[PDB]
């Protein structure tokens, strides 16, 4: 099956098998986006085996929806900084 | 009675060795337990447009729940070429050729009006909103 919801908090659903790394993620993508005063209607990421996606929902305009793909195992932190990126370009 | 409900996104997918990207667009429409979709990806492997595909499938979407879909194709088609406005049939890869002897799940994630959030099987799971016409 699809990982379900493991970290939800304001904005972010974040759904991955790993509870511990869900957390990680959420408060440091929360914290990164107050950094850019970036605040999302909505932002869903799902974390698998050999991929990243998240759709970043805003009010009145197109979801902004990327998927990365990973051989290499990526920490909280250059996924919390992928999805900050992409969101900002 | 069915109507037909019509659903568009796109995403971009950036490749594990990132030398390419793909500017990927879905529409999808949908009348009783009948859909229709195509699917154009756009590569750029130099920051540059060098290959287009195009992606027609149909068949039934099934309702297990108001949550949980599946997808049973009975034909995909695919396309290519370097121009949108020629574009050639392409030999179906086994791979992709093999989505059809599989019941690929649609888990929806939050339902509005508007919008739709799934998980679904793109690269054996990815999620995505789709906007509702
Ligand atoms: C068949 C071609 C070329 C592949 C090759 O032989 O190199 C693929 C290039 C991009 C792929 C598509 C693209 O990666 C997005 C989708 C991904 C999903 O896992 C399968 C269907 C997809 C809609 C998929 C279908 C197959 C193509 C269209
Ligand atoms: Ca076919």
């Amino acid at each position: 099956d699809y990982p379900s919801l493991s970290f939800q908090q304001d904005y972010v659903y974040i759904f991955s098998s790993d509870f511990q790394l869900s957390e990680e993620l959420g408060v440091a993508l929360i914290n990164a986006l107050s950094a850019k005063e970036i605040v999302p209607e909505r932002l869903y990421v799902m974390l698998n085996d050999k991929t990243i996606s998240f759709s970043f929902i805003s009010k009145n305009k197109k979801s902004k929806n990327r998927v990365l793909s990973t051989e290499k195992k990526l920490n909280y932190k250059h996924i919390s900084e992928y999805i900050v990126n992409e969101i900002e370009y | 009675q069915d109507p037909v409900h019509f659903y568009e996104t796109s995403y971009k997918y950036q490749a594990a060795d990132s030398t390419y990207m793909h500017d990927v667009a879905i529409n999808v429409s949908i009348k009783g337990n009948h859909f229709t979709s195509d699917i154009i990806i756009r590569e750029l492997v130099k920051s540059e447009n060098k290959n287009y595909y195009n992606v027609i499938g149909h068949g039934d979407i099934i309702q297990k729940n108001t949550h949980q879909y599946y997808l049973n194709f009975d034909n995909i088609d695919v396309y290519t070429g370097t121009n949108k406005a020629n574009m050639k049939p392409y030999k179906e890869p086994t791979s992709i050729s093999s989505l059809i002897n599989k019941s690929n799940n649609i888990r929806v994630v939050y339902l509005s009006e508007e919008y739709v959030v799934v998980e679904f099987f793109f690269y054996d799971g990815q999620i995505i909103t789709l906007h509702r016409y």
